[PDB]
């Protein structure tokens, strides 16, 4: 099942407007919107989540023909594993609880598999042989990555390939759902048919998702008790005080805390 | 399995070496980066110097030259080693872990270490 909700994209003939619908259509599933902090939206609370909420699917196409589809967590909008046809593969748990849950995941699937590796960046960069800093995205990768990750039940991907992939798909996808500024991103190289690497202003947002969400739920009135570093385009520091400036970069937070009062508006 | 971070080698000196120590323990599954910051009275923390998985340290500009970072991957420590200390950088030290838990960044900070010049 696949009888959770379902999302589709295509790169055949993609264009902003259908990559915008795309992420909006992903945002709608993994949220509700009804739990806003400062204006921004905040993922369900996995403590209590039953599991038939727990999970969205997300069927990706090609110009190939060939289709794969993705489990994301709604609990932090990431990929947790795919079908190509009649298999599976979950990237490794770290708790029982995230490895019995994805037990829910394709239960008709003939062939299912634990990867021998987690999905976290650290560990995808090692396997790939490049860090994100050097994996090209937009709507070529992310074809390509779709053919991947097709042809990896068959034997026909390797592994480091396999992991660019996810790297790709994760960033493209995942990121560009919890952050507006990486939709828009992923709009721009779309709108030139440009392929390119995330620079580091794209890539320190990504690994500050937890400290923003963290600082932003945690303030009363959203000035952050600690300040938080994030980097330009050009790699140059500036430090985030308040969630002022977060409001039209991140979309979606994950569940930190219970709402202090007033946090709500 | 909770995290702990470990404190070691702060204390007092004077201007012109001293080296810190951190080592980590509990169910670590991806440690992205450890990294020293410090906070004097009245001011903000700030980095000091912090080593991400996979890349170049990245130091302060107060600390180029004068302070090295070193950290071992596999033990999960960190160690930082100051040079030419002045009384500017009198200040509680922290050991930082960030741990990739559940597809989030989770920042862990040590009890902290006074140092004084
Ligand atoms: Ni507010
Ligand atoms: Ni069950």
């Amino acid at each position: 099942p696949k009888q959770y909700p379902i999302i589709n994209f295509t790169t055949a003939g993609a264009t902003v407007q259908s990559y915008t619908n795309f992420i909006r259509a992903v945002r709608g599933r993994l949220t509700t919107g009804a739990d806003v902090r400062h204006e921004i939206p905040v993922l369900p609370n996995r403590v209590g989540l039953p599991i038939n909420q727990r999970f969205i699917l997300v069927e990706l196409s090609n110009h190939a023909e060939l289709s794969v589809t993705l489990a994301l967590d709604v609990t932090n909008a990431y990929v947790v594993g795919y079908r190509a046809g009649n298999s599976a593969y979950f990237f490794h748990p770290d708790n029982q609880e995230d490895a019995e849950a994805i037990t829910h995941l394709f239960t008709d699937v003939q062939n299912r598999y634990t990867f021998a590796f987690g999905g976290n960046y650290d560990r995808l960069e090692q396997l790939a042989g490049n860090l994100r800093e050097n994996i090209e995205l937009g709507n070529g990768p992310l074809e390509e990555a779709i053919s991947a990750l097709y042809y990896y039940s068959t034997g026909g991907t390797q592994l480091p390939t396999l992991a660019r992939s996810f790297i790709i798909c994760i960033q493209m996808i995942s990121e560009a759902a919890r952050f507006q500024y990486i939709e828009g991103e992923m709009r721009t190289r779309i709108r030139y048919n440009r392929r390119s690497a995330p620079d580091p202003s794209v890539i320190t947002l990504e690994n500050s998702w937890g400290r923003l969400s963290t600082a932003i739920q945690e303030s009363n009135q959203g000035a952050f008790a600690s300040p938080i570093q994030l980097q330009r385009r050009n790699g140059s520091k500036f430090s985030v005080y308040d969630v002022s400036i977060l409001i039209p970069i991140i979309a979606l937070m994950v569940y930190r805390c219970a709402p202090p009062p007033s946090s709500q508006f | 399995a909770q995290l702990q971070l470990v404190e070691t080698g702060g204390g007092l000196v004077q201007a012109g070496s001293l080296r810190l120590s951190c080592a980590a323990s509990g169910s670590i599954f991806s440690m992205h980066a450890m990294g020293w910051f410090r906070q004097a009275p009245g001011r903000e923390r700030e980095l000091v110097a912090v080593a991400p998985t996979g890349r170049p340290s990245d130091y302060a500009d107060f600390a180029k030259g004068r302070f090295t970072i070193s950290r071992d991957n596999a033990k999960n420590t960190v160690s930082l080693q100051m040079h030419s200390l002045e009384p500017e950088d009198t200040a509680v030290y922290y050991c930082n872990a960030q741990l990739w838990e559940r597809y989030v960044l989770n920042d862990y900070w040590g009890q902290g270490t006074q140092v004084t010049v």
